[PDB]
């Protein structure tokens, strides 16, 4: 259970972390690497902001099993996505006419 | 039993997160399978996506307002905030349907290429989740109006809170990975 | 108005399939007529079909599993006969169009509707009792999950008489399973059966996970739970984390087949290698989901029938957790030969053979549980010992396949068939039979016949070895899986030995059927009066046999591992409580069966492209869901008088016994 | 069980010989621990049966640091050795890795069809169905693709299989240590004609015999000089007899692959 103040804080932070990436990509603010790093980092930070301010994620709810489940799910997603990308990159490279 | 249900719904949402992750991996694998058709840069209109993002974020904040009203035991404010959230989500869905219709009528639908298939799968799965959330929200609004803020309805409001905020989090991931990275 | 559905879908021309359809229809009519004659329709509907009691649902799961085991084994027998005939230089009786259906359906049935429902039903029956809970966290969800499983069973069986089943292998690799090369309805039967059953499987995973986390009796910390509960928890974690993968992968295949999308097609930017990657990312966690619960069963049985504490409890629990985590980082060993290169293959082979260490730790912990015990050779213990031997061999061959260099020449060979049948039968099937024998008195209140149980065990183990060791040899001789026609004659001797082994397994199944019949016939002489027939150690043996529909009149309080054994050692077992209190219980609901029926209609309509009927079915599912959401009376209180009466009868039994 | 004269336990190719050695090594390493497990199961069952009143009974003995340490460490050592061998051999037996050999490799292009194997000898300008020849003790470079669906090109007595995917090229290197006729199959089920997807790999005693085979193929009245002829050959068929084609279109393998990469 949050409050109005934390909800508005998350709202403003989400607005900033959403506007900046869109402006950076639209206007070509910096180099492609800088733009990519900025948008990815801000996306991760905004996800954290939503998890804290809006979902009230904490290490005590449900005897800590709420946080445990979230962290385990993030690890499983990392395994699945990174492994799939790595496997498919290697497979596609080995599928070429070389 | 409310806490048990809310925790169980959180676990279900973890499973839904893995579902979306598989869709994201498929999109990453197939993003360049454009098959001589449009790429992301040729169809992603960033101002449109920004308006959609703001609609979904406003809906998340309004649901937070509804939850706050629920903890203040104010039925009318709960219903009003839920209605505003429903309108914002409906606007997001309408914009998404308009985008998909525009792509389809111009021979740019999922059957055109692997990239378009993956884009439709990911974005439309998110949209289907939003539509389910909207049907759920409408049912819950009617139930709250019929019987007020019972313990049953409070647990349901919390479960739908989890669902709606999670949908906006998934959308953060979606716009970052799909639209911003394709447009760049 | 009927989509593609037409009279031509019925395979009139096929005599074997037509005879089977007639036989199944006659059996269904006989069952309906017997239920009518005894007038048990109301009893069935009110006590089993709408039941939200986990014990009833577990029994129903196992009933479904055994009935589908019959069909899966009939498929296996047909395949063995066809291969024996074809290796002799004859056409046999199954042409490829039917044989390929047969092996695809055999795989799908044995995995999703025999193995999965069996372990799920065992967990349903046992876990709430072991932790001292009165029910699962979400009883109505439990009923709905069972009925979604039934939806899958119905769809796969309907594929027999209407259209045909997929001819692609049990995982439906594209582009062979795609619309271009599989234009028929078979892949759609596969798709919708799996999707509808997977919904229920995911819900079951969530239900059991929350149940174990939240509904344990006071004082039972995580490291005081019975090992079977730990295994169930890990299996449900794997279900929750992996079955969404199957949902998405099958949905993408569905989009490819129905909407002409290009996820897995040969051209237009599709990539079928992605389908193989995803399907196996689900697939390996599936085998670990199957094996973990039976590891728990074997732990319980070995401790009980050794009259000894389980050895290395903490080591066992952490090995289970390790296997759980590692089951998600090995899936590429299923397509080592697709050409991912040495780095990827080596990494995944190494992870695969790493996850073998905790399994060996488990095997040796069981061995040392038997060490310096007093081993009673109950049929359940025979299953346990046979599992140790057989599963050791099977896991050894699996570890061999984990080496990519060896897999390059053993992939898709009958060596692979032998390996996964070795592990499946030696672990999952043996453990399912062991747990069924072990908990039959708890479920029904009387013991199974031991003579026919032991005969069934001996037939099963000897027949497995005779049936599948020749397949290891055949794999070394270069015979590949899914061959049916003009099989090379030098495989003929091994194929004949395999057929004879299959016949021995058929005799084992007959022995099981006879065992059930005889046990039911003589149930009055083999009653379980005290609820503790084996001298068990966990809380499920603290109740009556069968337990009262509410499990425990008073939620027990645990102080140590093996709570019931400690209660017996301290004299605290069978103590009449000073007073009783009303018990909150969930009411039975017909909503789950209605949602499942609408889902069945929806799946059938989608298979035959009956769009209006599919819309009706989907709308029915959602509308029934909403209407149920409007229900208020979903619980009731058991009066103290009822509890007093049941507890008094149980205590009269306890006093009479001793 | 196994078979002494089996394709994998009696291989005739270098890759297959190394794979046999790898299999035997892994088998022995695993036996080191598997045999004690089975023997202990049976021996503990017998010795500590409830009947035996002489055997020691320890109902409350449930933890032993020494026993747990041994049961954890022995598998760890076995698996460390197995993992080192796995890394080394996986990198040594990589299918795309060309072999170290004095003789120049012969390139054979492989196209799986429904349901038969089509082979192109780009250097010799011939093509065949369900039969390949090459000199023994001469490395063979296989370029593998599929025309319809997943197949697996496999000559069990020579060594590794490799998947054949449409629009994709996989590479396999094999060599025959002795001349002979070796059975070839598809190891990935590809449809109703799968059972008949057999071919013969003839390892000739010397290059003269391979040249005679090439010349015999060159006198074929039929040609594969156009994609239309390939499409005619690719119409579904089963249990295809051996056929030879002369004047194969150059870059035919590339054209087959490009059919799916538009
Ligand atoms: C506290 C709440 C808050 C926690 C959350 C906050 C922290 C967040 C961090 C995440 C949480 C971590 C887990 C903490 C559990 C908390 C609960 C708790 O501790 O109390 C319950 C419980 C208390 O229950 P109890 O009722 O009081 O009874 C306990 C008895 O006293 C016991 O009596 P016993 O006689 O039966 O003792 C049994 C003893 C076994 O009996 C022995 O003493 C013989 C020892 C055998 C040595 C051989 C080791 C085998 C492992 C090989 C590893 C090779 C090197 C790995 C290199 C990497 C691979 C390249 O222990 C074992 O079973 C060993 C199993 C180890 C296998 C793990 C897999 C190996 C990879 C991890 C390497 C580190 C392992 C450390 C080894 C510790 C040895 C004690 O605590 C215990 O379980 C006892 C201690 C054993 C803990 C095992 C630790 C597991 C290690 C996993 C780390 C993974 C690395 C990180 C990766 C994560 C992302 C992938
Ligand atoms: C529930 C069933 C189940 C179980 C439990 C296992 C367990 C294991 N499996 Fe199996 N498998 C199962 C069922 C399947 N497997 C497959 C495919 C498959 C493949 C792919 C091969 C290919 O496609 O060519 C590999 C490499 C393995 C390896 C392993 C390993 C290393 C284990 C390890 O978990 C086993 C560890 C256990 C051991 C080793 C025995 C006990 C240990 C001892 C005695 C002491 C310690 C010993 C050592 C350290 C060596 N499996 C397929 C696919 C079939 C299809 O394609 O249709 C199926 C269905
Ligand atoms: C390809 O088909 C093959 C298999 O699958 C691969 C097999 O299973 C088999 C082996 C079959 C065996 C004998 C296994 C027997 C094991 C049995 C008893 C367990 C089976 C479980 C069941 C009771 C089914 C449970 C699910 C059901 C209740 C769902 C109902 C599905 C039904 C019966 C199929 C629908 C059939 C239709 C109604 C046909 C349409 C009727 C027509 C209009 C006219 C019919 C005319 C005739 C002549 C009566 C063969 C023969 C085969 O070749
Ligand atoms: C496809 C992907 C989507 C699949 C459906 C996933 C949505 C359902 C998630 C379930 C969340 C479980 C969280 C636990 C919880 O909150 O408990 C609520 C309730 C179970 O609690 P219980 O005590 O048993 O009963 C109360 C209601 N009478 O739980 C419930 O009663 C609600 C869940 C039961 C309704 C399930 C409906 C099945 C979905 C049908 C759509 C199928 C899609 C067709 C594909 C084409
Ligand atoms: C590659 C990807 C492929 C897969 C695609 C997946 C697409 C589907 C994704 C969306 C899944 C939707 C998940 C819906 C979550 C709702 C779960 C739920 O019921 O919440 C539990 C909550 C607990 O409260 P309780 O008192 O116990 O009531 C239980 C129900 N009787 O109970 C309640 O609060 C009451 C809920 C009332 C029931 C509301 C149901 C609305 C959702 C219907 C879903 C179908 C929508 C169709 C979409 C349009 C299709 C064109
Ligand atoms: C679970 C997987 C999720 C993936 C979803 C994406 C796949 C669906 C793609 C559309 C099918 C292909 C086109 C066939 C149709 C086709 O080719 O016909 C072309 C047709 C245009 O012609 P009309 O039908 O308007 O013409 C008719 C007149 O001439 C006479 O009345 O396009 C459409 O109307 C479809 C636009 C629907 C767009 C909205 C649906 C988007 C998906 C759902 C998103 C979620 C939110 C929905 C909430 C309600
Ligand atoms: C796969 C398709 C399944 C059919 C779905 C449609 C269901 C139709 C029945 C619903 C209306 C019932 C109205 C109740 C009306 C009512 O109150 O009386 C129902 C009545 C219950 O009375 P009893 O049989 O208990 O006898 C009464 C005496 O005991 C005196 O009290 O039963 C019947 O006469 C038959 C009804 C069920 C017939 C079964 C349907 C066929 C099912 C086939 C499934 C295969 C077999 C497997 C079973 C495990
Ligand atoms: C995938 C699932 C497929 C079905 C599996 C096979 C089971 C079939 C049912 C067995 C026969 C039940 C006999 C009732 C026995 C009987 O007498 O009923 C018992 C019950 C109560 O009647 P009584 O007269 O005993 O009144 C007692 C009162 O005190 C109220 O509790 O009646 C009902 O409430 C209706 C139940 C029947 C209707 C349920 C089936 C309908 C749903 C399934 C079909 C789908 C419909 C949608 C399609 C568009
Ligand atoms: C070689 C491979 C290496 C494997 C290492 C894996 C390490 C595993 C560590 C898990 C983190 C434990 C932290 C819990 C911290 C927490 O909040 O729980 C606290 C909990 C304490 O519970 P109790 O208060 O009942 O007391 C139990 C004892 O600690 C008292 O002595 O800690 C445990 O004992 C848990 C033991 C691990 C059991 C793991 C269960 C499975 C984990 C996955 C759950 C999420 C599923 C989501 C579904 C998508
Ligand atoms: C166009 C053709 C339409 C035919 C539809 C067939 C409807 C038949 C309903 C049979 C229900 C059997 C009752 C068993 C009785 C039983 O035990 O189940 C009762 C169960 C839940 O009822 P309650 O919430 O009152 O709980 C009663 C007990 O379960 C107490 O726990 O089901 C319902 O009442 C849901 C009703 C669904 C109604 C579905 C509406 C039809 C959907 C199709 C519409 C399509 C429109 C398209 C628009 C795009
Ligand atoms: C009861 C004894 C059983 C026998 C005699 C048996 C026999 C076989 C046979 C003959 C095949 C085809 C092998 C080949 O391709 O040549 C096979 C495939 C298979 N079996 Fe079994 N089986 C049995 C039990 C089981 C069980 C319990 C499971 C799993 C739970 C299972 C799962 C499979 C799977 C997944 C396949 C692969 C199907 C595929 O081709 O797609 N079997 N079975
Ligand atoms: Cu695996
Ligand atoms: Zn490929």
């Amino acid at each position: 259970h949050g409050s109005v103040k934390t909800y508005m804080t998350g709202f403003i932070l989400s607005i900033i972390l959403t506007v900046i990436p869109f402006w950076m990509v639209m206007t070509g603010a910096a180099s492609p690497a800088v733009i990519l790093g900025t948008i990815l980092a801000m996306a991760v930070v905004q996800v954290l902001v939503h998890l804290v301010c809006f979902l009230h994620m904490n290490t005590k709810s449900d005897e800590g099993w709420n946080m445990t489940a979230f962290v385990f799910t993030v690890l499983i997603i990392a395994i699945l996505v990174v492994g799939s990308i790595w496997i498919m990159w290697n497979l596609n490279y080995n599928m070429m006419m070389h | 039993a409310g806490g048990t249900k809310i925790f169980g719904f959180w676990i279900y949402l973890m499973s839904d997160c893995i579902l979306f992750s598989i869709l994201f991996a498929t999109y990453a694998v197939l993003v360049n399978g454009t098959a001589g058709g449009p790429t992301g840069k040729d169809i992603f209109e960033l101002p449109f996506v920004l308006v959609e993002t703001f609609l979904l974020l406003f809906s998340s904040i309004t649901y937070g307002m509804a939850a706050i009203a629920m903890y203040k035991n104010n039925k009318s404010q709960v219903i009003s905030w839920l209605a505003l959230t429903w309108l914002f989500g409906a606007g997001f869905i309408g914009m998404e349907i308009y985008e998909f219709h525009h792509l389809i009528v111009n021979g740019m639908g999922p059957d055109r290429s692997g990239f378009l298939s993956a884009f439709f799968a990911l974005v439309g799965t998110h949209g289907l989740h939003v539509t389910s959330g909207l049907i759920w929200m409408a049912v819950l609004m009617v139930q709250i109006a019929r019987r007020g803020l019972t313990s049953t309805n409070r647990t349901r409001i919390m479960c739908l809170s989890l669902f709606w905020h999670f949908l906006d989090v998934v959308w953060i991931c979606v716009f970052t990975v799909v639209y911003l990275m394709g447009a760049m | 108005m009927f989509g593609k559905l037409s009279l031509d879908a019925v395979p009139f021309h096929e005599p074997i399939v037509m005879v089977t359809i007639a036989g199944i229809i006659l059996g269904g009519l006989a069952l309906v007529g017997l239920i009518t004659y005894f007038g048990k329709w109301t009893y069935l509907w009110k006590e089993w079909l709408t039941s939200v009691d986990h014990k009833r649902l577990g029994i129903m799961y196992i009933i479904v599993a055994i009935v589908m085991l019959l069909r899966g084994f009939a498929d296996a027998i047909m395949m063995r006969s066809q291969q024996a005939l074809a290796s002799a230089g004859e056409a046999g009786f199954l042409p490829p169009h039917h044989y390929d259906q047969i092996f695809t359906a055999h795989g799908v049935i044995m995995i999703f509707f025999v193995a999965m429902p069996f372990v799920i039903g065992l967990m349903n029956l046992v876990v709430p009792l072991q932790i001292g809970a009165r029910d699962v966290a979400f009883p109505f969800l439990n009923n709905l999950s069972f009925w979604f499983t039934v939806v899958g069973v119905i769809l796969v069986n309907v594929s027999l008489g209407v259209g045909e089943f997929a001819q692609t292998g049990w995982l439906a690799y594209p582009p062979l399973s795609g619309i271009e090369y599989s234009p028929g309805v078979g892949v759609d039967y596969w798709i919708w059966s799996l999707q509808l059953s997977g919904i229920g499987t995911t819900l079951t995973g969530i239900n059991f996970f929350v149940t174990i986390l939240k509904m344990r009796a006071p004082g039972m910390t995580m490291f005081k739970m019975p090992v079977f509960t730990w295994a169930s928890l890990c299996a449900n974690v794997l279900i929750i984390a992996s079955f969404p993968i199957l949902t998405v992968t099958v949905a993408l295949l569905t989009l490819d087949r129905y909407l002409g999308t290009h996820f897995f097609t040969n051209d237009m930017g599709g990539n079928m290698m992605m389908y193989i990657n995803l399907i196996w990312a689900w697939g390996h966690p599936e085998v670990y989901i199957l094996i973990l619960p039976v590891f728990g069963v074997f732990s319980e049985i070995a401790a009980t029938f050794s009259r000894k504490r389980l050895f290395g409890y903490t080591s066992l629990v952490w090995a289970t957790v390790c296997i759980t985590v590692l089951s998600f980082i090995v899936w590429l060993h299923h397509f080592f030969t697709m050409g991912a290169g040495a780095n990827v293959n080596a990494f995944f082979g190494i992870t695969t053979m790493i996850i073998a260490i905790p399994t060996g730790v488990k095997i040796f912990n069981w061995l040392f549980t038997m060490y310096q015990g007093r081993i009673v050779f109950h049929s359940a213990m025979l299953w346990t010992i046979g599992f140790i031997v057989t599963f050791s061999v099977g896991g050894m061959t699996g570890v061999l396949l984990a080496v990519p260099g060896a897999d390059f020449v053993l992939h898709n060979s009958l060596f692979l068939i032998a390996h996964f049948h070795n592990v499946i039968i030696g672990g999952v099937v043996f453990g399912c039979f062991a747990g069924m024998t072990y908990w039959w008195p708890k479920a029904f209140g009387f013991k199974l016949n031991e003579t026919w149980g032991k005969r069934a065990f001996w037939f099963w183990i000897i027949g497995f070895f005779v049936a599948f060791m020749p397949l290891y040899a055949l794999g070394f001789m270069g015979m590949t899986r899914r061959l049916s026609q003009q099989i090379d004659p030098q495989f003929h001797t091994m194929l004949m030995i395999a057929a004879s082994g299959a016949v021995l397994i058929a005799l084992g199944i007959l022995c099981l059927v006879i065992q059930m019949y005889v046990s039911i016939r003589d149930r009055d002489q083999n009653r379980d009066l005290t609820g503790d027939p084996w001298g068990g150690r966990t809380l499920e043996w603290a109740t009556s046999s069968p337990p009262p529909f509410y499990n425990f009149a008073v939620v027990p309080h645990v102080h140590e591992r093996d709570a019931f054994w400690e209660m017996k050692e301290k004299g605290e077992a069978y103590k009449k409580p000073d007073h009783y209190e009303e018990i909150h219980m969930p009411k039975n609901s017909g909503a789950g069966i209605v949602i499942a029926a609408f889902s069945t209609i929806f799946g059938f309509a989608m298979i035959w492209h009956i769009w209006w009927l599919a819309i009706v079915g989907f709308a029915g599912m959602i509308i029934t869901w909403i209407v149920k959401s409007f229900d208020e009376d979903v619980d009731y209180y058991v009066p103290v008088a009822e509890i007093e009466k049941l507890e008094n009868q149980h205590f009269d039994e306890i006093t009479k016994a001793g | 069980l196994s078979g002494c004269n089996s394709a994998l336990l009696d291989p005739k190719g270098q890759i297959g010989l190394e794979q046999r050695s790898l299999i035997l090594t892994a088998f022995g390493l695993m036996l080191i621990v598997v045999i004690p497990a089975i023997l202990m199961a049976v021996g503990f069952a017998w010795k500590y049966r409830a009947s035996n009143k002489d055997a020691k009974y320890s109902p409350n003995w449930s933890h032993s640091n020494k026993v747990e340490a041994v049961v954890w460490t022995v598998p760890i050592l076995i698996i460390i050795f197995l993992a080192v061998l796995t890394w080394k051999t996986t990198h040594a037996l990589e299918p795309s890795k060309p072999l170290a050999h004095d003789e120049k490799p012969i390139t054979i292009e492989v196209v799986s069809m429904d349901w038969k194997w089509f082979f192109i000898y780009p250097e010799q300008g011939i093509a065949t169905v369900n039969e390949i020849a090459f000199p023994a003790n001469t490395p063979v470079y296989f370029k593998v693709t599929s025309n319809s669906v997943m197949n697996s090109f496999f000559i069990p007595r020579l060594g590794s299989q490799i998947y054949a995917m449409a629009g994709m090229q996989t590479r396999l290197h094999l060599i025959a240590n002795e001349p002979g006729t070796y059975d070839g199959i598809s190891a990935s089920y590809s449809g109703p004609g799968f059972s008949g997807m057999k071919f013969k790999a003839i390892a000739t005693p010397d290059r003269a015999a391979f040249d005679q085979w090439v010349a015999k193929a060159k006198q074929s009245p039929n040609t594969m000089s156009d994609m239309a002829a390939f499409e005619k050959l690719a119409a579904p068929s089963e249990y295809n007899q051996v056929e030879y084609f002369s004047n194969v279109k150059p870059d035919l393998f590339a054209d087959v692959i490009n059919k799916f990469m538009a």
